[PDB]
């Protein structure tokens, strides 16, 4: 079972957005998926629900103007629209199985979540920049590297390496807001210093919205 | 009374 | 709408040690027909979606730890984790069912106590990938300290700055309940280039003095 999420979105506000929620793994008429948003530094908000048989739905007050929840049936996609959009409504969403309590088994299942950000700011893809090691940056047997992910808009970018196969010692920091109203963040890890000429390290950044990929090979 | 409606997906008479 | 009220807002025990979260429900939510609590208990790590753990109050969740149980009826309830492993820091969610809206609680974050970490400082000089584009970015890093607090100042030839800089820090790691700092000055290449020495100072409590980290241009 699972519930694979459309990519990040930035929406200028009072315009509308539409996030798609594709499910597998089940008979997909048999239960209904929820919708639930998540803002930064809010608690957790239900928004409404759809039965992906019959698409009957039932919504919130606090959005039931401005939401609309619709299911493809022969896609097995559920998809949730919010219009006349504001800054409130930067956050993150998720379309869910919440606690499908069958007699049979019980559990419950998330997509990996979409995050919205209402702007008038405009999609920008990031620069990749090595920090490469160095004396400066040895302490002890072990050595720093990571990659300057610069200048992208709007969030979020994810950085894995050596493609998920380094997974220990890995910080990814929270992205910054610089003062130009684009974002910047930095991912490094720790290695042995004393393989630094036969061990390759490379970052693979992704940002959705802008539609980059770069993989970073960073060296001394 | 719960409202049954709140998530469809939960059977009250499951465990 | 029925409101879930957890207390504390943030807690944070040693290794093993218990941990306990109250929920509060503003309207009972019990059905005495089938005596069932019509309440769920979630886990929220970073970047991630919530993981339910506990359902119909009491029921773990298949797969979960039996560290996490549990309790309550009515309005009124607990989540105990009865040995706190470094894995478990993250952000705790209570969840009813009984009527619409669904709501939750408003979280509650678990840290871990640990002992004190002094942090390993590197530098790093801006690419010149990044130069040739007209910008200098540069890093210092602060790796694996303990307690959260820790202040970092640039210095360029040896002139203190301020309000050129920014500055993250990770969640505690899952495994050895440290933070990370990372923070960027940056500068125009043009001034970048007027300057020599580059410097991060980093005031730590588990360092004696500042430690300062600098290289020449």
């Amino acid at each position: 079972v699972q519930l694979v999420q459309s990519g990040a979105e930035v929406k200028k506000p009072g315009a509308s957005v539409k996030v798609s929620c594709k499910a597998s793994g089940y008979t997909f008429t048999s239960y209904a998926i929820h919708w639930v948003r998540q803002a930064p530094g809010q608690r957790l908000e239900w928004m409404g629900w759809i039965k992906a048989g019959n698409g009957n739905t039932r919504y919130s007050q606090k959005f039931q103007g401005r939401v609309t929840i619709t299911r493809d049936t022969s896609a097995s996609t559920a998809y949730m629209e919010l219009s006349s959009l504001r800054s409130e409504d930067t956050a993150g969403y998720y379309c869910a199985l919440l606690t499908v309590i069958t007699p049979d088994d019980a559990f419950d299942i998330w997509g990996q979540g979409t995050m919205v950000t209402v702007s008038s700011a405009s999609t920008k893809g990031p620069s990749v920049f090595p920090l490469a090691p160095s004396s400066k940056s040895t302490s002890g047997g072990t050595a720093a590297l990571g990659c300057l992910v610069k200048d992208y808009f709007p969030e979020p970018v994810t950085v894995s390496w050596n493609s998920g196969a380094l997974t220990s010692g890995v910080h990814t920091f929270p992205a910054v807001l610089q003062s130009s109203g684009l974002y910047s963040l930095s991912s490094v890890v720790t290695v042995p210093s004393s393989s630094l000429g036969t061990q390759t390290y490379i970052c693979n950044v992704n940002h959705k919205p802008s539609n980059t990929k770069v993989d970073k090979k960073v060296e001394p | 009374n719960p409202d049954p409606n709140a998530n469809p997906n939960v059977d009250p008479n499951a465990n | 709408d029925i409101v879930m009220t957890q207390s504390p807002d943030s807690l944070a025990v040693s290794l093993g040690e218990r941990a306990s979260i109250n929920c509060k429900s503003s309207q009972n939510i019990l059905f005495s027909s089938n005596n069932k609590n019509y309440l769920a208990w979630y886990q929220q790590k970073p970047g991630q979606p919530p993981k339910l753990l506990i359902y119909w109050a009491s029921t773990r969740e298949s797969g979960v730890p039996d560290r996490f149980s549990g309790s309550g009826s009515g309005t009124d309830f607990t989540l105990t984790i009865s040995s706190l492993q470094a894995e478990d820091v993250a952000v705790y969610i209570c969840h009813q069912y009984y009527s619409s809206p669904l709501t939750f609680g408003g979280g509650t974050k678990v840290e871990i106590k640990r002992t004190v970490a002094a942090p390993s400082v590197f530098i790093f000089p801006p690419s010149d990938e990044q130069l040739k584009s007209g910008t200098a970015s540069v890093v210092c890093l602060l790796n694996n300290f303990y307690p959260r607090e820790a202040k970092v100042q640039w210095k360029v030839d040896n002139a203190l700055q301020s309000g050129n800089s920014q500055e993250s820090v990770t969640e505690q790691d899952s495994k050895d309940s440290t933070y990370s700092l990372s923070s960027t000055l940056t500068l125009s290449k043009a001034d970048y280039e007027k300057h020599k020495v580059y410097a991060c100072e980093v005031t730590h409590q588990g360092l004696s003095s500042p430690v300062t980290k600098s290289f020449n241009r």
